[PDB]
């Protein structure tokens, strides 16, 4: 759903 | 020889955690190999993590176990800040490395590395900086993108010492913020994109050898558009001419061009720029062709897709280009789920002659198509199998597993298994296929890829992402068995 | 034929399309590939070539003082990147390296300064504004996704599908790449089928009608018509359940996507353009006046919102009735074909003279000797077609004095509760009984403007100007008798205040002739533009950004600067506010202007260095909402001697909430409740470069520049469909000119125009569509009693020796 900049 | 081969991990590096007291905290986000040294000269780059620039060296070795990278260099950012660009410069007096690094503060550090010191701090951005790119055509030019939605243009010639800024990319063109800044190879031409999902071409005109009071502001890109992906853009390059993008969500790097877009053309002044008349119009060009059946000529052509497939929901990855004259252009990705991507740009050209020979050799023989390697000539062979039979030379390079053969042992043509293979890796015909890279490389751990870089000559490709991991792939190598 | 054939012709034919794209590509590669770039700037030597390895082993004990960073590596080998070893860690000295600068005060956007407020359109949000990273299923995630939800139903609120824009985005893809194969197609399979036969079919084929009947007019209907058959077979082929019909390649066809009292009847007609978007305030066609609708059309504020052409001309024709030869064959010698628009310029031209200068000289030196013309209007024939009302017992026009209860008798100077309408353009007195709506429309009655076609000797509500008139200073906020253009909160009228005199301190061109201004006419500030020399810097209220510094001393009662930005609605301001938002984590530059209106100035991008001035309960300046030859502005006014180095303070008011730094509806904003840098301990900055500046040092003003804001302007008139090619020329022209001199005032049209004229004096004789067009403007500013006879007459003269000069 929403965009992520930090690894998981 | 061996233009054909492709590379392989030869080193990796894990440094220490520096961010955990300050998803895990420690990455490596940036990689940038020294582009000024002298042909021939060992490779050097800098890795930035989000308080350090670690500067290595790498030689080509003859022993396996020999480790070939070495920290000649290792900076600490001593401010209260995350960084996460750079690029490198020359100082304009001694011609010394300059390493630009640049994060959350939003201000341009200029360190003089082979002395470690700070050479001078740019300052003007309203925002932290998320990318920096050193002009191909100037070496003292730098631009940087930043969470102000703006770019700005800097020079480090003595001459704007006092005001560094030559220019600034405002109006309304960027809504929100900056991901990327690319230049073309002539200087003149800036790519941006960000958050807004809009890819922006601006033009730069000539900045004057002298002070300069304020900087140029620019209000319009020369071409402008939303509409190549559908979620936010972190990544632009130009390839020549050509365009190169990635979006969030899309598992994809799209090479893309700008119809009407030469830089053999006159570079356009600020004036010819379009300006946004209808909001409903989410392309604009001042570039666009004027023959065409359609009323609103399209502006842009899908060309091709790479597949980089397990991005996921991951953003901030970074691709790259080796493009240099006398070598093979290789597109290297590595994805938000441990694998490294190649692709070889000149085998579609080999593959797309050796189908279209296939193809003529099938329609005039009625499918009698014998193939052969190339590495016995085309002339020798033809004699072997006669005047009824078709000979088409095949690259070395592709292996098997246009009409598919009769039966599985027949001796014209391939199997619908392989032909379907190399169309995988190899066909550009369809703007909106998936190209299947040519070469995947597992990576051990749980790795995201942040940046890629190339050395000059190219035998070196270095993968840097989270966890402040590097990854070495190296080809042409000098070990002994 | 039939469908099932065509459809297996258009499947061999369609085989070209994936054929032709790899050739593109493979030769886009192929050229880049080849013309790949030579490394440049390379050094001499290598800068690297004595640094040596700083790696420690790891069995070595830590270096004292230095800090120390750990690097593990492990080294590979073979065809799946396996570790030889468990790798080796050595431990390397870190030099430390402290930043010496500090970032500038924090911002969002390029901010461009702005001569005057722009007129902006109302905006969609086309992305996902990413704020951070939220973890899958918690709270921040659920904040976050509400978040987006809230500014997804503002859009939907406005007046303005994700899966239906990936498809639509994919499908336009789609046809752009099929359109250039439909006619070699067509020809190839030489069906008796062509792209006009294709386009007749479908525009006789559900499903919007006059759209259809538009198309049809064009084309018509026009043997066996078997366009249904191709139709048919391309959407068997190309639109399956990457899609296309036919009907969405033709749809955007460059042959079908554009098409998507008589003397009197043919010069309304001939007029329309001119008369449709001419402002009657700063006389641009594209400018910054007029309304935006919800769906951005624009109404501008033209001849059109006050009747159109006739009310306006009939009022001139009655007025003439009521009170040297040229040097082109003068008709004195009096009485090669004429085309259908040399007929009509004389026209036009003979209408908007009226009972008058004579039309001949003018249309001669537009077209043709003056004898000529003379001679084809006489062949042609051509033909030209007070209810006494009580004085307001709290407005005298003629005194020009306001007495009485008249504080609650009308709302003209209550900008804040006012709802903007049309001037008055109907024949009767201008009462409630008779639907005017200067007397009815709002709480109260409101004076009767310049605009309105009413006229001061019938009109009770007519505004008149002020009495003003004094060897020292005039109009003054506490004045004998009081200055009624001060009462109203309006500045002077150049034209209606005469001998104030707001004619000569209301130019600009008179801005810094400081001898005018020490008299006369004190209410003129916004127009003279002449603001207070001031300093960007940061603020001296903690963590607080930016601040405005005087770079001069203001003394109490002198007005400081306007705040300039965006027009915009209260609805806009509302998406703009949200969208910059951060549920996670406060910077607004939103002014109300006009409250019950609904107008809002926004400076976030474009405005003036009046949008970094600070807030405090207890400030030095005063905003104020000022009328301003029909346009409302905000002027700050000082309310304390302020010295050369001091901070900049305003009382924002009430709608702005937590401002405590000392020393969908609700929509938060500001409203009304040798130069040399200057001493100050605070960092002063350049507003463009952000470089910090010295006290003592020269002051830096930066000239506007509006180039961008006229290019904007020249490419709205290009867009339009409804503009013919020569008009749009002629226009953006005279645009381009009159934009740059951000006229208010009718007062200095003649000397713009007739500066226009002498400039463009080569230009407009060397194309005969150019003349005429410009005869049309000319006709439109006479109709609107605007332009004086004699610039006509000048005008003959430059024209005339323009051609002739030109042979
Ligand atoms: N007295 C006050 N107390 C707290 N914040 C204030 C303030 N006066 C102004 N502000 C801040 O300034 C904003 C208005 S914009 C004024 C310029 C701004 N300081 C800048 O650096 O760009 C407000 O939204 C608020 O964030
Ligand atoms: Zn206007
Ligand atoms: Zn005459
Ligand atoms: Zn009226
Ligand atoms: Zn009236
Ligand atoms: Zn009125
Ligand atoms: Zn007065
Ligand atoms: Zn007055
Ligand atoms: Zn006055």
């Amino acid at each position: 759903k929403a965009a992520r900049k930090s690894a998981p | 020889s061996a233009e054909w081969e492709l590379p392989r991990l030869r080193t990796s590096f894990i440094f220490q955690d520096d961010y955990k007291y300050l998803q895990d905290l420690a990455e490596f986000f940036d990689v940038k190999f020294y582009p000024y040294s002298p042909p021939g000269a060992p490779p050097v780059f800098a890795a930035t993590s989000k308080k350090h620039a670690v500067i290595c060296r790498l030689t080509q070795t003859t022993d396996k176990d020999a480790n070939p990278c070495e920290i000649i260099q290792l900076i600490r950012d001593d401010g209260n800040e995350a960084n996460c660009a750079s690029c490198w410069s020359k100082d304009p007096i001694t011609d010394q490395p300059l390493l630009c690094i640049a994060g959350n503060e939003g201000n341009v550090k200029v360190y003089n590395v082979t002395e470690g010191k700070l050479y001078r701090t740019l300052v003007g951005h309203g925002g932290g900086i998320n990318d920096l790119a050193t002009s191909p055509a100037n070496p003292y030019i730098i631009a940087s993108a930043s969470d102000d939605t703006t770019i700005r243009i800097w020079s480090l010639a003595p001459e704007h010492e006092k005001q560094p800024c030559v220019c600034i990319l405002g109006g309304e063109g960027h809504s929100y913020d900056l991901l990327s800044v690319a230049f073309h190879d002539n200087g003149r031409y800036v790519l941006s994109a960000g958050h807004d999902q809009v890819i922006n071409l601006w033009a730069l005109p000539e900045f004057p050898n002298e002070h300069m009071e304020i900087p140029i502001v620019i209000y319009y890109p020369h071409f402008s558009s939303s509409e190549i992906h559908n979620n936010l853009v972190d990544c632009v390059a130009f390839y020549g001419d050509l365009i190169l993008s990635r979006a969030c969500h899309e598992d994809t790097i799209v090479l893309w061009r700008i119809e009407g877009f030469s830089s053999d053309d006159p570079i356009p002044g600020p004036l010819d720029a379009p300006t946004p008349t209808d909001m409903t119009k989410q392309t604009r060009s001042y570039f666009t062709p004027t023959v065409s059946p359609q009323s609103r000529p399209a502006m842009f052509t899908r060309l091709a897709q790479f597949h980089t497939p397990d991005c996921g929901v991951q953003f901030f990855m970074r691709f790259r280009m080796y493009h240099v004259p006398g070598k093979h252009p290789i597109l290297a990705f590595a994805n938000a789920k441990s694998k490294t991507f190649f692709w070889d740009l000149a085998r579609f050209g080999e593959y797309a002659r050796f189908m279209a020979d296939l193809k003529e050799a099938q329609q005039s023989y009625n499918g009698r198509v014998v193939v052969v390697d190339q590495g016995i000539s085309l002339a020798q062979a033809q004699q072997v199998h006669g005047p009824g039979v078709g000979v088409v030379m095949k690259p070395a390079w592709l292996v098997p597993k246009v009409s598919a053969s009769p039966d599985p042992d027949s001796p014209f043509g391939f199997s619908r298994e392989t032909l379907q293979a190399w169309a995988d890796m190899y066909d550009l015909s369809n703007p909106v296929g998936l190209i299947k890279a040519h070469r995947s490389l597992a990576i051990d751990g749980a790795f995201v890829g942040r940046q890629v870089g190339w050395s000059p000559e190219g035998e070196w490709c270095v993968v840097v992402g989270n966890g402040n991991r590097a990854l070495i792939y190296q080809r042409w190598g000098k070990e002994r068995g | 034929w039939t469908v099932d054939k065509i459809a297996s012709a258009l499947s061999v034919l369609a085989e070209e399309v994936p054929q032709n794209h790899s050739r593109l590509v493979n030769f886009l590669l192929e050229e880049t590939e080849k013309r790949a770039p030579q490394p440049r700037h390379l050094s001499k030597t290598d800068p690297f070539a004595h640094m040596k390895s700083k790696a420690i082993d790891a069995n070595r004990p830590r270096p004292e003082g230095v800090p120390t960073m750990d690097v593990k590596f492990k080294q590979h080998s073979g065809e799946y990147g396996k570790s030889r070893n468990s790798g080796r860690r050595f431990q390397y000295p870190v030099v430390c390296i402290k930043p010496d600068r500090e970032p500038v005060p924090p911002y969002r956007f390029h901010h461009a300064e702005i001569r005057k407020n722009i007129l902006a359109l109302n905006s969609q949000l086309n992305f996902v504004p990413h704020l951070r990273d939220v973890d899958p299923n918690s709270a921040e995630e659920q904040k976050y996704s509400a978040w987006l939800m809230d500014l997804e139903n503002l859009d939907s609120k406005s007046g303005f599908p994700r899966s239906q824009k990936i498809a639509k985005r994919a499908q336009a893809e789609y046809a752009a790449t099929l359109a250039p194969y439909l006619e070699p197609w067509l020809r190839k399979l030489n069906i008796e089928c062509t792209k006009s036969n294709l386009i007749r079919f479908m525009a006789s084929q559900p499903e919007t009608p006059q759209q259809k009947s538009n198309l049809l007019d064009t084309y018509s209907d026009d043997a066996v018509r078997n366009a249904s058959m191709f139709t048919e077979a391309w959407d068997r082929v190309f639109n399956d359940q990457r899609r296309v019909a036919l009907r969405d390649i033709l749809m955007l066809d460059k042959n079908v996507e554009p098409i998507f009292e008589a003397l009197m009847q043919k010069v309304i007609d001939a007029l329309g353009s001119y008369t449709t978007l001419g402002c009657l305030i700063c006389f641009s066609h594209d400018c910054e006046h007029g309304e935006i609708e919800r769906d951005n059309q624009k109404r501008c504020f033209s001849l059109e919102e006050i009747g159109g052409l006739m009310p306006s001309l009939r009022r001139k024709w009655a007025a003439q009735i009521e009170q040297p030869p040229c040097r082109n064959e003068c008709y004195i010698h009096g009485t090669p074909p004429w085309s259908e628009n040399e007929v009509g310029t004389l026209e036009w031209m003979f209408a908007t003279i009226g009972y008058s200068l004579r039309p001949e000289c003018f249309v001669g030196a537009i077209l043709r000797p003056c004898w000529d013309v003379h001679r084809k209007l006489q062949e042609l024939d051509l033909r030209l077609p007070i209810p006494k009302q009580k004085s307001l017992p709290w407005y005298d026009r003629r005194k020009k004095q306001l007495m009485s209860d008249w504080a609650d008798a009308t709302i003209t100077h209550e900008h804040a509760v006012r709802e903007l309408f049309a001037p008055c353009h109907h024949d009767g007195p201008c009462t409630a009984a008779n639907g005017c709506p200067c007397a009815s429309a709002g709480t109260h009655p409101v004076l009767c403007e310049r605009f309105c076609l009413c006229t001061a000797e019938e009109c009770p509500l007519k505004f008149t100007g002020c009495a003003c008139h004094s060897s020292g200073k005039t109009c003054l906020q506490r004045q004998g008798r009081p200055c009624i253009c001060v009462q109203l909160n309006r500045e002077c009228d150049p034209t209606l205040c005469k001998g104030c005199g707001a004619r000569e301190r209301a130019d600009p061109e008179n801005a810094y002739d400081e001898v005018l201004h020490s008299t006369g006419c004190q209410n003129v500030a916004l127009q003279r533009g002449a603001a207070k020399a001031v300093v960007l810097g940061k603020s001296q209220l903690e963590a607080c950004g930016y601040g405005l510094f005087a770079a001069e001393d203001i003394e109490e009662g002198e007005f400081v600067i306007e705040y300039t930005g965006e027009l915009i609605s209260h609805d806009e301001g509302v998406r703009r506010e949200h969208r910059r938002g951060d549920v996670f984590d406060k910077v607004s530059y939103l002014f109300t202007l006009l409250e019950q209106e609904g107008i809002w100035v926004d400076a976030a991008i474009y405005g003036n260095l009046s949008r970094y001035i600070n807030h405090a309960t207890d400030g030095n300046i005063m905003p104020k909402i000022m009328y301003v030859n029909h346009e409302w502005r905000i002027k700050f006014t000082a309310i304390k001697d302020i010295k050369a180095g001091e901070e900049l303070f305003f009382n924002y008011g009430d709608n702005f909430p937590n401002l405590t730094k000392k020393l969908e509806v609700m929509l938060p904003g500001r409203g009304v409740p040798p130069l040399l840098v200057p001493k100050t301990t605070q960092p002063l900055f350049d507003p463009l470069s952000k470089v910090q500046l010295l006290p003592g040092q020269p002051l830096p003003q930066h000239p506007i520049d509006d180039s961008w804001l006229l290019l904007k302007h020249r490419d709205n008139l290009q867009d339009f469909i409804d503009l013919r090619p020569e008009e749009k020329e002629f226009l953006q022209e005279w645009d381009a000119f009159i934009l740059r001199r951000h006229i208010s005032s009718e007062q200095y049209l003649p000397r713009y125009f007739l500066r226009f004229v002498r400039e463009k004096a080569d230009w407009l004789v060397s194309k005969r569509s150019r003349g005429e067009e410009f005869s049309k403007l000319v006709a439109t500013l006479l109709a609107r009693r605007v332009l004086p006879e004699r610039v006509v007459i000048e005008a003959t003269q430059v024209l005339n020796d323009a051609r002739g000069r030109l042979r």
